[PDB]
Order: C-alpha cells, then structure tokens, then sequence
C-alpha cells in the first residue's frame, strides 16, 4: 500500500489574517461567508475548483470596506491538498 | 452593532 | 491534474457550528465583558445550508456551542464512519482571536484542536479524502489597513 | 482610486506544517525544494498557475519517505493571492 | 480569471538566503548545541537560481547570514524601487522551529516579521503586485506519521 | 548527516 502524511488532504479557509477583525453584517451575513457561497454557487457548476474560487473570495472581499473605521479584511486560505478539489454539481 | 467578530 | 473524487451521494456531511449568544462569554470571562452576540449568524448559517446542498453534502447544523461542546460534536464526526463519503466539510462561525475561536462560553480551542481531530490517524475512513475547514471569526483586535492601488 | 488590504497579494510557500521536520539530502537538496523546481520548470512554461503548481509539491512531497524513522514531510502554501500566479517563460 | 500582470523583463528580483554554518548557534544558544551544519543546501540555492532565471528573474543571493543580517536584507528590498517588476520571490534556507527561521547564530526570526516587510504600506511600489516567499526550514522537532491509502 | 533542518 502507499503511506501519505497524516496531515495531508486539508483544506483551511480562514476569513482574515492573523491579529485582525473580520466583519459581520447583521442584516447580510459575514463578507468572508456570503462571497465563498455566492463564489461557490457560481463557479463550482463550471467545474472551478476551491482554489480558484478562493483566490476570486479574496480579491472580491479585498473590494469591501468598513467606511467607520475605514477597515479592510484580506481572507486567507491555507492547504495540504495534494490534488484538484472540485464540488461537481 | 452594525459592524465585526 | 489529479482530482479528489467526488462522485458520491451524499459526497459527505457539512457540519455548522453556528455561534450566536455570548452572554455566558460577557458573564464569565473578564476580557469579553462587551464582546457582542453575532446577530445575523444564521444568515450565513442558510446561506452555507443551501449552497453546500446544492453540492449534494448532508448538512448537520449545530447552534450556540461551548468549547466542551464543540469537541464533543467533532468527535461525534471523527467517530462516524466516513467509508461511502469523498469529502468532510466543518464550518465555524464564531467570535474569535489570534489562532483561537471561542466557544459561547469565551473559553478557547485553538485552531489546530479542532482540525487535528480528523487526521488521517484520527479518523482513517477520511483517509486520502479532503477535510475542508472554513472559520469565520476574527483572529484579533486590529484593523485591517488599506493600501491605494490602480483599478482592473 | 482603489484600496485593498495592506497583507494582500502574499503567497508563503512552507517546506512542512507547524511543529514539524523536513528533510534535507547532503547530496541532493531538500524534499521541498527540489520538488518545487522541478514542477516550476515543468509547468510554467505550459501556463499552469503556482497554485496547481504547489499542489503537485504537495503531491510528490507527501510520497517521499524517511525510512529511518517512517517520517513524512507536509508541505504547506498559505495565501492572499487576488488574481492568478502565472509565471510565464 | 483576473491574472497577476507578469510581463517586464526582469520580473523582479528573486532573494535567496542560504544558510549554511550553524556554528554560531552550537556556540551560543545553550538548545542548539548539537543542530547540524545545512551540508547540501547550496545545491537548493543553486536549483533555485537555475529555475528562477529561466523564468526572467534577478537572482540575489546571500549566503550565512545571522538574524540581524536577514532583517539588514529584506530591508534594503524593502527601499528599492519596484516599480518596474512585476513581482517580488523571496526564498529562505535555513534551520527553523514553530513559526520562525533561525539565523546562523542561533537567534530567531518570526516568519510574520520576515513577509511583513513587504506589506503595501512598508513597500508601496509593490502594491497590488504578488510577493511570494519559499520557506525551506523545520517548524519543530516532532516526525509527521504515515498513514496507509490506496494507490491512484 | 544523512538526514532533517
């Protein structure tokens, strides 16, 4: 048989970088969870796959800003997948 | 309120 | 390019964590005194239950959790037998700090606590399949700065 | 004009997970290192992306074997990319 | 699918730290007494360096530099005019723990403090540009296992 | 020598 490592095969989407905010709008839902779904509904129909569906949640959540503080959020995917991931629909 | 997590 | 399977039906569970009430948080840790109750969760909650059904993934929500709690619902998954699924999906929406989410309670599992419970040694039937983690919750306290750039 | 996070457009490539090893052969290079230049060197000229580039790392890294201690070695790319990493040739 | 422009001639430049003798370190630092010298590693700068200008980058390397010497570095990237590139690689070779690289003398560098050099605001003629950095180094001591799957 | 960084 064949021996990968035991943390192989993961997938982590992080909605910010270390040490930051990330917003949440009650009356929208978050900008990290409500651009991956709207991403995600889009693009996985297409035979996209995650990575290139998180690197378009990044650049459209990089547009977004909190005009109080005048805030930005960058989202952050991190990942051991060893082959393409896609969610065929 | 209107704003973070 | 090698591809991940993904030819099942269901092709696994979609597990939600989805944190709304903190009161236990602002009573009982100092620090979180005024960290507020995450009012409009369950928009992301359905937003994640519909699109990861139209995925064909068996939703398994789970609302207003402790730490204690938490790992008690993914050991319940890292025990459950994965054998006829190609994918395990986690989603966490909570408050959070830096590597950490927190549980209602504002008790702290770090990160790694919770994806290292479905490790190919932790949960064999999982083995060689993709373990997707999404974690909506701040990491810290600071503001993200903006930089000026030319537009697309 | 536009703005975008300060920590965007990153990509951190890591020769293993936290709190782990990764090798070095005194004769021929690193795992991580040699397997990264290799898949360079095959794919960018074809218009592959480092994305899928650094997947196929984690593909031929996760193979590799320390039959001394039955080690492994994870590699790891974390990102903000925005767009697209092509490295044309 | 938005592509990074990837045009000018040079790309950018392509840094390589090359750390080679750990004397330093076995001398002074009382838990690295026995971490070895990095015998081989000159054949990574050397692929690098092959690859990295085929693929039209300047190549700039530096070989056994303490931790002091790796912040003197980045920072003279940190004030040159990228203005004309089109993206920024550094590569890191050298001995490593839990989130930081160490420098030939045996002092720690935390990879946050490393990358954040390069962030828009520290160097704004490579805003909107990618920064890539290449992190050859142990994270910790432990042995990942092996777990057993079918073969593709 | 044989082997780890």
């Amino acid at each position: 048989t064949r021996y990968i490592p035991d943390e192989a095969d993961f997938l982590l989407g992080m909605a910010t970088v270390n040490n930051c905010v990330s917003y949440r709008n009650p009356a929208e839902g978050t900008w990290y969870i409500q651009s991956l779904c709207q991403s995600l509904r889009e693009r996985c129909p297409r035979g996209d796959d995650i990575l290139t569906i998180l690197t378009e949640v990044n650049y459209e959540v990089s547009n977004k800003d909190d005009k109080k503080n005048m805030g930005k959020q960058m989202p952050q995917p991190t990942f051991t997948l060893r082959k393409k991931l896609v969610f065929p629909s | 309120x209107d704003x973070f997590x | 390019d090698k591809v991940y399977q993904m030819k099942s039906k269901p092709r696994g569970y979609c597990l939600i964590i989805n944190n709304h009430n903190f009161a236990k948080a602002r009573e009982k840790v100092p620090k979180l005194h005024s960290i507020r109750d995450r009012n409009g969760t369950h928009l992301d909650a359905g937003a994640l239950t519909t699109t990861f059904e139209e995925l064909h993934f068996e939703i398994k929500p789970h609302d207003d959790c402790t730490v204690e709690q938490i790992y008690e619902i993914l050991k319940i998954y890292q025990l459950m037998d994965h054998s006829n699924m190609d994918c395990f999906i986690c989603c966490i929406l909570s408050h959070g700090d830096k590597g950490i989410i927190y549980g209602t309670d504002g008790q702290e599992a770090p990160i790694y606590e919770l994806t290292s419970q479905f490790t190919g040694l932790k949960c064999p039937s999982l083995a060689g399949k993709p373990k997707v983690f999404f974690i909506q919750a701040c990491q810290g306290d600071n503001y993200q700065k903006g930089i000026p750039v030319e537009t697309d």
